[PDB]
């Protein structure tokens, strides 16, 4: 679903009270000045997702802190918040889970992935679970293509997973622990599974094969 | 010292708070050289 | 002096640099089709109906867009240039809604016009349409947004022309619609012309509505006493009843607008 | 003589040599392999003769158009008009099968960041804008501490690398999209604006970011300009064949044994490849069914073609394909063909950015067409209908992600029909 129109509630609406943390303001300060001046409308994105990792999720009072202070037209941020999806405006989990669905992923079964942590979890892509601890969205290539199955929690991938993998995971999670990103299958990275094939020599030191004229 | 290729060594990444980014944004603003300037306020002034 | 020669259809015409493919068509009396190009907003060129052939080059330009360069030769009528018409009225159309009949734009609809004069005569779409729910903008202006063909006209107007930036795009793809995203209504001064630049039925009069069809109009082309600035316009009438009033063209007074106590 | 055969890439010339991450990617272990040395000789040289050593280098485009680099970024080597300049590095990695830009930002930031530089002067920019795609946190907050690191060593900034030059590092995050991989659209993102790209002309270097001149360059492809300049143009041109020089990273995934990102010179087999470095295809070589060599925008090829088709652009553009991003995403018989590129065109339609209609209108209907060619509910007589909508959508759109939408569905159509019009003969006896 995820409608593009917004309809005001008594616990999303411009009156909802928001506003950014003293700390902020100055993370802010520095965003403007990555820019030309006169163009300080290129700090939406930024600022706008800064918006998000204070509050979780952008309300319509958000955006319109966001362009208050950006002295942009509110219209102009709605079309940012609406346009790029890691944007949320309803309220998410404590801990966002994107499973990966798209052809790479799929051809090493990324399905069986989705069905554990649903089993798991109890729950239904785009459901947020009852203790609002969870909240499950399938997307897009997510960059970690060679690890997969993959799957994206908040700011962290865990790659190379297995229908086992992934429920201690969510295990870790709903204790409190901070799982450790990265492949669950031995490997480190997009390294050979069946050891180095390349890049396995002390590479050369500094100016090494520099021509003569440098 | 000796030449090791049998570690991770991009372990730092596995303790980035959530404004890791913007607090390293920020001690990058006293070593940007000065912006150029539209001569506007804004593209609407 | 400093004009280019250029060629439509073989025919030489003298144009001044930055001059568009588009507007060297008209100075040879020939007019290209669109439904986002307007000469008195922005250049959108996301209409993609404006495709023109350049002799020698393997792709289509949007000729309200592309600049003309010295020496081309536009094909206005070529099988390429025909082809990429009838492709691009097919996608308008697939999920557009079957309103005509109860649709106030029908008979004066440049979807309907260029249907008939560019695009093919039937449809190969096997499958569902798209329905967009309708969004309220104020009593004056009816929107019915299952019929909007995102040419962003009215964004473009409402941002460039009133100086009000309430209108947008929100989401993306296929589910891309127009509107304020929040319930607000778009009442400026000028709101009433986002109708007339409106090339389909999505955006429509509502004290007009229903009450006739373009045909059966006469026009008498009178002036505007609300201000006096003396906006020209045209009053529709019918069977001795006054229906309609819309802006008439005048380069030296009020362009191709008129004020919401005008219309 | 010009070699004939190509591959086997020696550790000695593998430009990039922290790819797995293996040892310290800090300015400590960069400058240990080789990084920003004789940096101030080469901001030195001017940038002509930057531009000439990437320009006889051969290097070409590696986000996927495959232009090549020195022409484009010469247009920039004009006389200033009274606007900045800048290099808007993209690393928005989202084409599927892709993570090449990946491992660099994240185990060779100041690979990238030299690049910058050195790309900069080249084109006498004045900064240096970063757009690393949203999801890449991780990544993105490396390349800020290599950034750091560079400042306070005074390697770039005011007078950097005591070189007498001006120049910044902007990292920019994305919010996730991937139409803003694209250059036009990457710089209406950079603006504030919705990532929707751009008509051109106006070009990048006329009118850019904030309205500047601007060349948008890929990670791998700004990442090779200093050790092009250090080890000279002669060196890169050693490597492939003719107008396909230089080293390539290669993302083989799919159905193989040890799917990886391995580097390796341009014009090595595909077959030798998915072998050498992949661990062969899952069941054996004689499983394959077909091979997407160049992400997901570049049509499929069959078993047939991939025994001898070579990894490069003009290797792949005579099998009816391209390199892309040298993705190389691998199907074996038990994959169901169509239902992995019907998953394609869902990728391309929700990545639409809906501005222009053939894409708008014409990607989602490929989309519901595919959708009831997995099940076979349809008649052969669509497949020919399927081909003419997607040839109306190609190129008849503003960027070419419309025409990477309809290039998969070609690639099935023209290798694959008797698998559709089987599974629509099955399809209408069992509702029968
Ligand atoms: C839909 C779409 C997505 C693209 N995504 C990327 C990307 O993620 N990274 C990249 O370097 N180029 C991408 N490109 C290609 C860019 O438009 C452009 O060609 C390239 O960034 C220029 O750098 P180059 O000279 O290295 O090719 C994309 C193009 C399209 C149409
Ligand atoms: S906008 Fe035009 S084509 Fe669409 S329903 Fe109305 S009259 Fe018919
Ligand atoms: S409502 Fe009318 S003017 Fe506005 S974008 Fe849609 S078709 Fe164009
Ligand atoms: S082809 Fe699609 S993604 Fe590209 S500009 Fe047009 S609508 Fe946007
Ligand atoms: S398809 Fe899942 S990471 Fe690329
Ligand atoms: S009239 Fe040119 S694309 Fe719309
Ligand atoms: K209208």
């Amino acid at each position: 679903g995820a409608l593009f129109v917004h309809r005001d509630t008594p616990e999303n609406n411009p009156e909802t009270p928001f506003d950014f943390t003293p700390e902020n303001y100055k993370r802010i300060e520095a965003i403007v000045k990555n820019y030309p001046e006169g163009h300080k409308a290129a700090a939406v994105l930024p600022v706008l997702d800064l918006a998000q990792r204070q509050n979780g999720w952008l309300p319509i009072s958000a955006m319109n802190k966001v362009a208050e202070i950006l002295q942009v037209p509110p219209m102009r941020v709605y079309e940012v918040a609406t346009f790029y999806t890691m944007y949320n405006r309803k309220p998410v989990g404590k801990y966002h889970i994107q499973v990966c669905t798209t052809t790479p992923c799929m051809l090493r079964n990324s399905d069986s992935i989705l069905e554990a942590i649903q089993k798991k979890l109890g729950i239904k892509v785009g459901e947020t679970t009852p203790d609002k601890l969870f909240t499950l969205i399938e997307v897009e290539c997510l960059g970690a293509c060679v690890n997969a199955p993959m799957v994206q929690i908040n700011d962290n991938y865990y790659e190379d997973l297995t229908p086992k993998d992934i429920e201690e995971i969510i295990d870790e999670l709903k204790a409190g622990k901070i799982p450790k990103p990265g492949p669950r299958s031995g490997r480190f990275s997009c390294e050979p599974a069946g050891g180095l094939t390349s890049l396995t020599e002390p590479p050369k030191g500094p100016g090494f094969g520099v021509q003569a004229g440098l | 010292e000796p030449f090791d290729n049998t570690t991770y060594k991009n372990l730092q990444h596995h303790d980035y708070s959530t404004y890791t980014f913007l607090d390293l944004n920020l001690d990058l603003s006293k070593f940007r050289m000065p912006q150029p300037s539209s001569g506007r306020e804004s593209p609407r002034h | 002096s400093n004009l280019i020669e250029v060629f439509v259809d073989g025919q030489s015409v003298m144009v001044e640099p930055g001059t568009t493919v588009l507007q060297a068509c008209e100075k040879v009396g020939m007019q290209i089709p669109r439904f986002c190009y307007h000469e008195r907003l922005s250049v959108a060129g996301n209409c993609r109906m404006c495709l023109v052939e350049i002799e020698k080059a393997p792709k289509v330009v949007a000729a309200c867009a592309m600049p003309v360069m010295k020496g081309w030769n536009i094909l206005t009528n070529s099988e390429k240039t025909k082809k990429a018409r009838e492709g691009v009225m097919e996608f308008l159309l697939a999920n557009h809604p079957l309103d005509c009949p109860i649709c106030d734009q029908g008979g004066e609809c440049d979807l309907q016009d260029q249907s008939m004069m560019f695009g093919s005569d039937r449809s190969r779409f096997l499958e569902g349409k798209r329905a967009v729910e309708d969004k309220n903008i104020g009593p004056l202006v009816k929107t019915i947004m299952t019929r909007c063909i995102q040419c962003t006209r009215c964004i473009r107007f409402a941002s460039e022309i009133a100086g009000v930036d309430d209108l947008g795009t929100t989401g993306r793809g296929n589910d891309m619609q127009v509107g304020t995203y929040i319930e607000k209504m778009f009442m400026s001064e000028l709101s009433g012309n986002i109708i007339d630049i409106c090339p389909v039925g999505a955006l429509t009069s509502k004290p007009y509505a229903f009450t006739a069809r373009p045909w059966e109009t006469r026009k008498t082309e009178s002036i505007d006493v609300m201000d006096a600035v003396g906006s020209n316009i045209v009053v529709s009438t019918r069977t001795g009843e006054v229906m309609r009033i819309l802006p008439r063209m005048h380069e030296d007074i009020n362009e191709e607008w008129i004020s919401d106590k005008t219309r | 003589p010009k070699k004939t055969s190509f591959g086997s890439l020696k550790d000695e010339d593998r430009i990039f040599t922290n790819l797995y991450g293996r040892h310290d990617w800090r300015l400590k272990g960069a400058q240990s392999r080789g990084d920003w040395y004789k940096t101030k000789e080469i901001l030195l040289k001017g940038p002509d003769w930057i531009l000439g050593e990437v320009k006889t280098s051969g290097l070409r485009g590696r986000g996927g158009a495959g232009f090549p680099t020195g022409l484009k970024w010469s247009f920039m080597n004009k006389p200033s008009d009274g606007r900045p300049k800048y290099l808007v590095v993209n690393a928005d990695e989202g084409e599927p099968g892709t993570c090449k830009d990946r491992e660099i930002i994240r185990h060779d930031p100041h690979k990238l960041v030299e690049g910058c530089l050195v790309g900069g002067r080249a084109m006498g920019a004045r900064a240096a804008y970063i757009y690393i795609r949203g999801e890449f946190y991780n990544e993105a907050s490396n390349l800020q501490v290599a950034i750091r690191e560079a400042y306070e060593a005074g390697l770039i900034g005011k007078n950097a690398c005591g070189s007498g030059y001006d120049f910044d590092v902007f990292v920019v995050r994305g919010a996730g999209a991937y139409i803003c991989g694209e250059e036009t659209a990457l710089i209406e993102s950079i603006e504030g604006k919705q990532g929707k790209p751009r008509l051109k002309p106006p070009f990048p270097a006329d009118v850019g970011v904030f309205g500047c001149p601007t060349t948008v360059a890929n990670v791998e492809t700004v990442a090779v300009s200093p050790t092009i300049c250090r080890r000279g143009g002669a060196w890169f041109a050693s490597f492939g064949r003719e107008r396909n020089s230089g080293t390539k990273l290669f993302n083989i995934s799919g159905h193989v044994n040890n799917p990886c990102t391995v580097e390796e010179e341009m014009s090595v087999p595909l077959k030798e490849l998915i072998e050498k470095h992949a661990g062969g295809v899952t069941g054996g070589w004689d499983n394959l069914l077909a091979v997407i060599p160049g992400g997901s925008s570049t049509p499929l090829i069959p078993k047939s073609v991939c025994e001898t088709v070579l990894m490069d652009f003009d290797a792949l553009i005579q099998a009816q394909t391209g390199l892309g991003t040298a993705a190389v995403i691998v199907m074996d018989r038990s994959t169901d063909i169509v239902k992995a590129i019907a998953r394609l065109i869902e990728f391309y339609k929700h990545e639409s950015c809906g501005q222009c209609t053939p894409c708008r209108e014409g990607v989602d209907w490929m989309n519901k067409v595919m959708a009831r060619f997995v099940r076979g509910d349809a008649r052969p007589a669509e497949i020919d209908s399927l081909w003419e909508i997607s040839k109306q959508i190609e190129g008849h759109t503003i960027c070419a992600l419309g025409d990477g939408a309809a290039w998969p569905v070609q690639g099935l159509i023209r290798h694959f029909r008797p698998e559709l019009e089987e599974r629509m003969q099955q399809f209408a006896q069992q509702h029968q």
